[PDB]
């Protein structure tokens, strides 16, 4: 084999999840545009 | 097998068979 070799030896053959800023705060805006329910406390307004 | 059509494997070769034999007409008093 290749140990026989003496010159020129043959060397080939061996060697959780977060979301991004600013996305929540986008489907904040979509979920209260669509609805109409108040936003501020009733009895702390009071 | 590991040194075949070398010098060093006959001679490894050499050695081993000449150990098979003396423990096997000798006696091995190592193995116990
Ligand atoms: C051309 C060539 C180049 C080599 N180059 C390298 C090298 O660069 N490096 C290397 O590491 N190895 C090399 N080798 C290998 C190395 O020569 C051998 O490993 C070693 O010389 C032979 O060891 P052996 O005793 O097992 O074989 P042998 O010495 O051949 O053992 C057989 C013996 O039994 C005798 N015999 C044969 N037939 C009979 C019979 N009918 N009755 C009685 N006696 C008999 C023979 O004369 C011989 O003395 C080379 C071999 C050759 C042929």
């Amino acid at each position: 084999a290749r140990t026989m070799q003496t010159a020129r030896k043959s060397t080939g053959g061996k060697a959780p999840h977060r979301y991004r800023p600013g996305t929540v705060a986008l489907r904040e805006i979509r979920r209260y545009q669509k609805s109409t329910e108040l936003l501020i406390r009733k009895l702390p307004f009071q | 097998r590991n040194y075949p059509a070398t010098v060093h494997g006959a001679l490894l070769s050499g050695l081993r068979e000449a150990g098979r034999i003396a423990d096997q007409f000798l006696g091995a008093m190592y193995t116990l």
